């Protein structure tokens, strides 16, 4: 509620992780981000590699258990798979969630320009006597 | 050439073609991955997404939005598999007479999972909620985000929740939680205004008990986790516990009574015929058992319905986390046809003492009355803040600065 | 200062308005002209200047009662609420709607018999019938509320939208913003129209004062598509995507970028001409497959441009119900502004 | 004439039938809802508490529709 | 050989009628359906069914390759063609013939000899049947039917030679109109039937209509089932009959049931049939024509008589003999009333539309024969008749009276029907009669009935007082049930609420353009007036024409109704073909 | 509840009915619905004809004795073999084989005095008038 | 009192009677 | 007025019963 709220202006670096409900909250773009963006490093998934294939691959792992196969090797190999496939900024850029992908040394200037150019923004909620913020 | 009865479709060349085309592309909509699925759901003993929406409305109101849409994702397969609707029922109708905006999650449908347009579907209702100024209603179930859709479902939810904030304060938000709302679906109901849950068939939980096991030990199952039980008497998030569907729905309905469709419209009264005289004319029987309520010792409690109940209208009361809390009572009632929110101190909890769960209950509904201009009726007999190390480590100064 | 106004009637015969006099013009200019030539209420009808034209005075008063009978006193109050709640029920008025398309797409149509049938009476007052005459702009009611219809005329030029249909449907929508009538879409249109006339005539930047007046407006918006919406046509005639409300289709509905004919002109111009019928053959197989696919409501409803394709007797009904739900809708958020610039 | 009548439908009663029926009907029909004495008062009237944005178009079509509307 | 499986090529409650014979016979029914008639009744009731498609009649029951593809496809060995369609085109009789189907009806060439009127006045006059004063050839020219009008006097009618449902006839009580009704009668012939052939003879003023059923064999044995009368006719085609004929000599009786029996020996005729008859004021009975066909009005002989006559036309198309020797005698009387989809307060025009109810009478002496069930849907293509009313009673002024009982049982809505007319004709003392003769005749219903039906409406609010909502309650005062409606603004005992926020009521406008003056007629483009078929385009491409002239004729419920031209002009973009579906509305052309 | 009452309709038969679709019934009465009446020229045609018609009738939301005719008229031991038939009134309880599967607010009032009469005026319990 | 078709009638009520 | 069958029948009360 409080990041959805605020109007100032809202710049997000994201450096590794961010996974889930956790993308959502930690100033994700739909949630009204002014400036995302993300370090070479970034790794935004619905969730982690492991969590993933156990689910996604559901029907190869259940078969190739019931083949008796090295299922182990099996989730590694997909894991991997899905970790090269997924696991970094650059789905989440594709689909413009984030606006660059940026060497960590140009942090501080993307921040500055942002901050420069929102020091007034021009955005307004519909009109209330107050929130219901959850308590 | 002549085609036999079971087999000939109307010439979709021509206008009668065209509409028994809908009349057949409609009909799939009632079970989009096979009645053998509606059968399941019947024989676990649940209504389906669309028969909790009718179950909900007004015979025949309802106004479906986006009945046909499919998703459009091609990662893992999923192409192969595109349910109308993608799981998600959504739309308009009435309750009471009075128009409301409604979504009901499917979980048949890649178990209820939030995709891309299931998102879409949602937002688009709830900006049509916002954009009205009339309430909406979510009926919640399921495993979170569709993993084989990517990100895209969690820009999907920040959408959703954005929405949520935006409206918060501006239209009443319900939700009902009939299944498992698991992950980011747990989310909207906590940004909505009251949450209603089922006492047995529904959960909510961000983390799974598989995850939990894998990374602390602790073997819970799903309902000691998420149930409805645990969200009311332990973690305060849910505002009713109905016995069935069918009570989670009546109860949304008495909500609904209360509230005005938004901050601006007046709220809804009902008739009542003011009689004539003095206040101290006017007593009845029922007023001169108030007189001798009081214990005669000042420390033997009472029970604060007793005054609620002879106070309010038909002595009818709509109490809100009945459950949690139990040294404060909050709720609604009417006073000659006036929607009030009561706010009680309960002496036969903690002597009535305030402490942290008793100013968090009623701060927030204080605050959702004020947003809708309910009045409020406070029942004082409060002899302090409860004693304790576990109150004062747990923050009752920060928490009980709420109330005030 | 009568240009200015909202609404000219004239008298036939009568009623005459020009700047500059005959002789003016052909003792300046040489020309020769007749005042019906030069500014009489039929022509002035046509160039879009009067808005109704009337035989006697006692039928344009009677004309001025009807007008302000759909129409609040000022910006702010209420219009009056004529015959609410009649016919609550499907009726066999309803029920001929769903035959009332005709099958074959290159077949047309009088519009008014779907207008006549869709609203609360035969009560559906027009306005500017004969400024291009390819657009329907008139006040109805539903429930007994009033509301402005924009509806095109499959009878006239196929009801592609020329010059003067747009700038009709632009100053129509602007006026019913103006006095919160709730807008009605009834789109059956090839889109704009071709050729060099046009061009010349304007219609770029008339239709871009439709598209800003659809999206100006403030009021509630629903959309009913009957067969054709193709391109601009589709866009303009209330689109969701241009901000309308709600939004719903016929089954005979084909909503596309253009209709299988031009896309089969566009696909068959990159082979030599048609001396071999291999030529026509695939003209034919593309636009069936066309007419089957992409030309259809299908894929709008399944990517939730349009939010149902309904039965044609439903539509009575569910106006009714739609616009219940709008009564109260508030357009936002909008930076408030001295105003908003319009293509001139 | 085009005022709307009550009709008795099905039945033919006599007059001392007609008269009961009618001392009930016209006892029971409702008294004076939508009083001719509601008065307007805009004193603290719900529009006024909202927090707008000094840019807000419902500034227009909220605030001053809602006072300006007679 | 023997049917086991029998294909019904026909609908609505013939159809429905022939699938029951076939289910009291234990055979295999199969139906079929053109694309309106997907949720008829008879496809529900019929063992199998199939789809012609098609949306007309001409593109759907009248195609010979759908109708045998659908009897091959079904396996059926048999094929009754209920009536009108094909059941009298004998081609299609040859062709289910020589497809190795059992033609449960007539043989082709006795068809086509009855066909041709003449060849059927030939072997009438050789089965010395009495035959009305006119010629028996066809004539050459007015001035030979001049000659005869003066040799046997006036009025006279031109009749063509194979004209039927009613269009077939003109009269001319004075010499005058002899020219012009023989040229229009010649060259209206040739337009809707090719053969321009016409005789002409004495035309009776107010004529009773009667007919004898006749049952026929392949082992040349013949039987009188039974006689009606048909006179109560709207246009040229019947709305009530009776069973038997009334206020007859035994005279008459007799000659009808010999001259029938001599007519089908004559004939070579098999199977079920009728031959018709007009009686005169004087008595004179003449024959009019045979229909090779199960008649509409089988069912009032079926009750009079006892004899199931669909099932005799199994057994006749089995070649068994005849089971029944000889002529039954009658057991009470009976009345049929068709349930026509017209307008009698608007000259029986008939008229699409839902049927949103249909409770059908029921109990003594009832019998109800429905195409239709409620939720039926009728369009612009075929017949309007939804059903029969069939009462019966030991007497017919105890049969007219179980009528009446049963005409006021009888409610259908969301559509017009002549049901109003049936109530008012069984109380109609023109019907009623003096004990020994009627005033009625195959004139009365368009001269001499009283048409006191009001137009229908439906439900549609017409005037002010129409708009106000009604709440409508059942009351008990003194225990006497009232039903009582009560308006939504009503204010007595000083209430208030009515009109709540400041409602106006005026009388609502009539969904229809303005039409003083114009109504699309003040553009160029001619359009269609209601939902139909265009049978006849009347003009091409360019041609000019004059206000009042033909455009297009739209066939709708099998009516013609011709579209015309509003102003003067050049026809231009003519839109449709002969054959064409069309809706109301629908551009035909411009004239510009 | 009847909430589907199709009656039989057509040749040689008459229906007459105490019920019509959305009609209700309870213990205190016959719990008879309808008398189906049929009709030929002979014992085997009206046989016949009833084997349509009990075929026709359709009735749903109560259970009926339909079943019990629909079979009743296919027994041999019901159709006559020439001159007798073996049914008697003990038949169906000792011979016929039943193998049929089974079947799976108050209103207001006013006591009101006109001049001599008395009259109780009754009305539905939510007149809004 | 209470005029049907003019003619005269009296009319006891309930003193409860309303609705 | 009331009307049965459609037949008018003017009645008569006084202004006030509730
Ligand atoms: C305070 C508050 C204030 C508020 C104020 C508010 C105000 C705000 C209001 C807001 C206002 C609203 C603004 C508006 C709303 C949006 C409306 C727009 C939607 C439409 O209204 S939508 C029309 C429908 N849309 C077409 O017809 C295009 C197409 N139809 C035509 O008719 C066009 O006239 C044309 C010229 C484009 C067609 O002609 P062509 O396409 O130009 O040419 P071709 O086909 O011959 O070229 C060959 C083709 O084959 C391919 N190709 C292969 N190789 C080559 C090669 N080497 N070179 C070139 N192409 C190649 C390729 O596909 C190419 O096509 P291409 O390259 O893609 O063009
Ligand atoms: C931020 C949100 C996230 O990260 S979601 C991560 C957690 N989601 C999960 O899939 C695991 C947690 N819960 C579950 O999925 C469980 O199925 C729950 C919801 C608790 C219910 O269990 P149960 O009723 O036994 O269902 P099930 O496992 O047999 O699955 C039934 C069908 O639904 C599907 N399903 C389920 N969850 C998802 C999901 N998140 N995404 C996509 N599909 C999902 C299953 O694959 C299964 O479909 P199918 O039978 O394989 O065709
Ligand atoms: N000679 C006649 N005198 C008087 N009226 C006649 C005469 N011939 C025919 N009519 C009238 O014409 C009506 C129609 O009979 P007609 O045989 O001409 O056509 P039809 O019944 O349509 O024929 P079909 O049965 O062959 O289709 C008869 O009912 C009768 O009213
Ligand atoms: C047409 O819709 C199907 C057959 C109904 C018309 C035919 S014409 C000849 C028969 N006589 C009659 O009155 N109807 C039958
Ligand atoms: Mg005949």
């Amino acid at each position: 509620y409080a990041y959805g709220e605020a109007t100032v202006a809202k710049v997000t670096v994201i450096t590794r992780k961010s996974y889930g409900g956790a993308y959502c909250v930690m100033g994700s773009k739909d949630m009204g981000a002014d400036v995302v963006v993300a370090w070479p490093t970034a790794q935004i998934a619905v969730m982690g590699a492991s969590g993933a294939v156990g689910f996604v691959y559901r029907q190869q792992l259940k078969e190739a258990a019931k083949n008796g196969e090295d299922v182990d090797a099996l989730r590694l190999e997909l894991q991997q798979t899905y970790e090269d496939t997924l696991v970094n900024p650059y789905i989440a850029a594709e689909r413009g969630y984030v606006d660059a992908v940026i060497p960590p040394s140009h942090t501080r200037g993307y921040v500055a320009n942002a901050l420069r150019l929102l020091e007034r923004k021009i955005v307004q909620m519909p009109p209330k006597k107050h929130g219901n913020i959850p308590l | 050439v002549t085609e036999p009865s079971a087999e000939h479709q109307v010439d979709i060349h021509t206008t009668a073609g065209k509409l028994a085309d809908l009349k057949r592309r409609t009909e799939e909509t009632l079970h989009p991955v096979g009645e053998a699925a509606v059968d399941k759901v019947h024989a676990k003993g649940k209504l389906t997404a669309r028969e909790r929406i009718l179950a909900l409305l007004d015979e025949g109101s309802f106004v479906e939005l986006d009945a046909l849409a499919k998703h459009r994702s091609t990662n893992f397969g999923l192409e192969k598999n595109r349910p109308l609707g993608d799981g998600v029922i959504t739309g308009y109708g009435t309750i009471d007479g009075r128009d409301v905006c409604i979504f009901s999650q499917d979980a048949t449908v890649f178990g209820g999972s939030l995709g891309e347009v299931y998102g879409e579907k949602i937002v688009k209702v709830q900006e049509l909620a916002i954009k009205t100024g009339r309430p909406l209603i979510g009926i919640n179930d399921g495993a979170g985000a569709r993993i084989q859709e990517g990100v895209v479902s969690l820009g999907l939810y920040s959408r959703i929740f954005h929405n949520n904030i935006k409206a918060s304060g501006v239209i009443p938000q319900i939700s009902l939680i009939m299944g498992a709302a698991a992950g980011g679906h747990v989310y909207s109901p906590a940004l909505t205004d009251f949450v209603v849950m089922v006492d047995q068939t529904s959960q909510m939980f961000i983390t799974g008990p598989d995850v939990i096991k894998t990374v602390t030990g602790e073997d819970v199952t799903m309902e000691e986790l998420g149930g409805a039980h645990t969200h009311m008497a332990k973690s305060g998030t849910a505002h009713y516990v109905a016995s069935g569907e069918q009570d989670a729905f009546d109860y949304v309905r008495d909500l609904l009574s209360y509230l005005p469709p938004n901050n601006y419209a007046d709220p809804p009264l009902y008739p009542v015929a003011i009689p004539e005289g003095s206040i101290e004319e006017t007593l009845t029987d029922e007023d001169l058992e108030l007189d001798t309520l009081i214990p005669d010792s000042p420390n033997q409690p009472y029970d604060m319905h007793e005054v609620i109940t002879r106070i309010l209208d038909d002595d009818e009361f709509l109490e809100v986390q009945a459950g949690y809390a139990g040294n404060i009572v909050v709720g609604f009632g009417r006073v000659e046809g006036r929607p009030v929110g009561i706010v009680a101190n309960q002496p036969t909890q903690f002597a009535g003492c305030l402490d942290i769960n008793a100013s968090e209950k009623a701060a927030r509904f204080i605050r959702t009355c004020d947003c809708f201009n309910i009045p409020i009726v406070l029942l004082v007999d409060v002899p302090g803040f409860l004693p304790g190390t576990d109150q004062e480590y747990n923050g009752i100064i920060r928490r009980g600065a709420k109330l005030l | 200062s009568p240009i200015q106004t909202d609404l000219l009637v004239a008298v036939r015969d009568q009623g005459y308005m020009f700047i500059t006099g005959p002789d003016v013009i052909k003792d300046v200019t040489g020309e020769d002209v007749t005042f019906d030539e030069l500014g009489g209420a039929d022509e002035q009808a046509k160039r879009g200047n009067i808005h109704k034209v009337v035989n006697s005075e006692a039928e344009a008063y009677q004309y001025v009662r009807d007008y302000l009978s759909f129409l609040p006193s000022n910006h702010f109050d209420n219009p009056p609420i004529v015959n609410p709640g009649m016919e609550p029920e499907i009726t066999p008025h309803d029920l001929e709607l769903d035959s009332i398309v005709p099958d074959a797409d290159n077949m047309a149509y009088d519009m008014h018999e779907i207008l006549l049938r869709i609203f609360d009476d035969g009560d559906v007052f027009e306005i500017a019938e004969q400024r291009g005459p390819a657009m329907i702009t008139a006040f109805a009611r539903v429930d007994g509320h009033p509301v402005g219809v924009i509806a095109n005329q499959p009878m006239v030029l196929s009801g592609a939208i020329d010059n003067e249909a747009s700038d009709k449907a632009a100053s129509f929508i602007r006026f019913c913003d103006s006095y919160n009538l709730p807008l009605v879409f009834v789109v059956d249109t090839p889109g704009a129209m071709p050729g060099v006339a046009e061009e010349k005539g304007g219609i770029i930047k008339r239709g871009g004062r439709f598209f800003n007046a659809i999206v100006e407006a403030d009021v509630p918006k629903v959309t009913v598509i009957i067969r054709k919406a193709y391109g601009g046509g589709y866009a303009v005639m209330g689109s969701k995507q241009l901000s309308a409300d709600l939004n719903f289709a016929w089954p005979t509905a084909r909503i596309a970028v253009i209709g299988a004919e031009g896309a089969a002109q566009l696909l068959v111009k990159r082979f030599p001409d048609p001396n071999a019928p291999e030529v026509q053959k695939i003209r034919d197989d593309f636009i069936e497959g066309y007419n089957l696919n992409m030309a259809t409501p299908w894929i709008a409803a399944e990517r939730g441009y349009i939010d149902a394709v309904i039965q044609p007797h439903e539509t009575r009904l569910l106006l009714r119900k739609s616009l219940r739900l709008l009564r109260d809708k508030q357009n936002g958020p909008k930076v408030q502004r001295k105003h908003g610039l319009l293509p001139l | 004439d085009h005022e709307a009548h009550i009709k008795v439908l099905r039945g033919e009663p006599t007059p001392e039938e007609m008269a009961a029926l009618m001392a009930v009907l016209a006892s029971a029909g409702g008294g004076p809802a939508e009083p001719v004495k509601k008065e307007r008062n805009m004193w603290g009237h719900p529009v006024d508490k909202l927090r707008y944005s000094v840019f807000s178009w419902q500034r227009v079509t909220l605030l001053e529709r809602t006072h300006m509307r007679r | 050989s023997k049917i086991s499986k029998v294909l019904v090529a026909n609908r609505g409650e013939i159809a429905v009628r022939v699938i029951r014979a076939a289910k009291d016979a234990g055979l295999a029914s199969v139906a079929v359906y053109a694309e309106p008639d997907a949720d008829a009744p008879h496809v529900r009731l019929a063992d199998e069914a199939f789809a012609l498609g098609g949306q007309t009649s001409a593109e759907s029951y009248l195609v010979f390759e759908k109708i045998l593809d659908a009897a091959e496809k079904s396996g059926a060995n048999a094929i009754h063609p209920g009536y009108g369609f094909l059941s009298e085109n004998a081609d299609f009789a040859q062709a289910v013939i020589d497809a190795g189907l059992i033609w449960i009806g007539p043989s082709p060439q006795s068809i086509r000899d009855l066909g041709d009127k003449v060849t059927a006045r030939h072997i009438a006059a050789r089965a010395k049947a009495p035959l009305v004063p006119g010629t028996p050839d066809p004539v050459k020219d007015a001035d030979e039917v001049v000659a005869f009008a003066k040799e046997h006097g006036v009025p006279v009618a031109i009749k063509a030679a194979f004209g039927g449902g009613g269009r077939g006839m003109k009269v001319a009580r004075t010499l005058e109109e002899i020219p012009e009704l023989f040229e229009s009668a010649t060259r209206e012939a040739i337009a809707a039937f090719g053969r321009g052939e016409c005789f002409v003879e004495r035309y009776l003023d107010k004529p009773r209509h009667v007919e004898a059923q006749v049952i026929a064999d392949q082992h040349g044995n013949v039987v009188v089932a039974g006689t009606r009368d048909c006179s109560l006719q709207r246009r040229f085609q019947k709305l009530v009959e009776e069973a038997p004929a009334p206020f007859l000599t035994d005279a008459q009786r007799k000659e009808i049931h010999e001259s029938a029996k001599r007519i089908c020996k004559e004939a070579g005729y098999y199977g079920a049939g009728t031959v018709e008859y007009l009686v005169g004021q004087d008595g004179l009975i003449s024959f009019l024509e045979v229909n090779t066909r199960l008649q509409v009005e089988h069912p009032v002989t079926e009750e009079t008589s006892g004899i199931d006559l669909v099932r005799q036309q199994f057994k006749i198309a089995n070649g068994e003999p005849l089971d029944i020797t000889e002529d039954p005698t009658p057991r009470g009387h009976s009345f049929e009333f068709r349930i026509n989809g017209e307008d009698a307060g608007r000259g029986f025009l008939p008229a699409p539309g839902p049927v949103t109810k249909f409770v059908a009478p029921t109990g003594p002496g009832v019998r109800m024969d429905s195409g239709v069930e409620t939720g039926s849907v009728i369009g612009g293509q075929f017949d309007s008749m939804l059903a029969k009313l069939i009462v019966t009673g030991a007497t017919r002024e105890e049969a007219l009276e179980r009528s009446r009982r049963a005409l006021a049982e009888f409610t259908v809505e969301g559509l017009a029907t002549v049901i109003p007319f049936h109530r008012a004709v069984v109380s109609d003392p023109a019907f009623i009669g003096d004990g020994e003769k009627f005033d009625v005749h195959t004139r009365w219903i368009e001269t001499e009935w009283n048409n006191t039906v009001e137009p229908f409406t439906g439900g549609d609010p017409i005037e002010e007082e129409d708009t106000v909502p009604r709440q409508t309650v059942v009351v008990e005062v003194g225990g006497r049930r009232l039903e009582v409606s009560l308006p939504g603004d009503l204010a007595i005992g000083g209430g208030g609420g009515a009109a709540a926020p400041g409602v106006v009521r005026k009388k609502p406008k009539p969904r229809k353009r303005g039409g003083g003056g114009a109504k699309a007629a003040s553009g160029d483009a001619v359009t269609a007036p209601m939902q139909g078929t265009v049978v006849k385009v009347a003009v091409e491409e360019g041609q000019e024409v004059s206000a009042g002239d033909l455009v297009v004729v739209l066939e709708a419920m099998k009516m013609e109704n011709p579209v015309t031209a509003h102003k003067d002009g050049t026809i231009t973009g003519l839109a449709v073909e002969a054959g064409a579906a069309i809706t109301q509305g629908t551009v035909i052309a411009e004239i510009k």
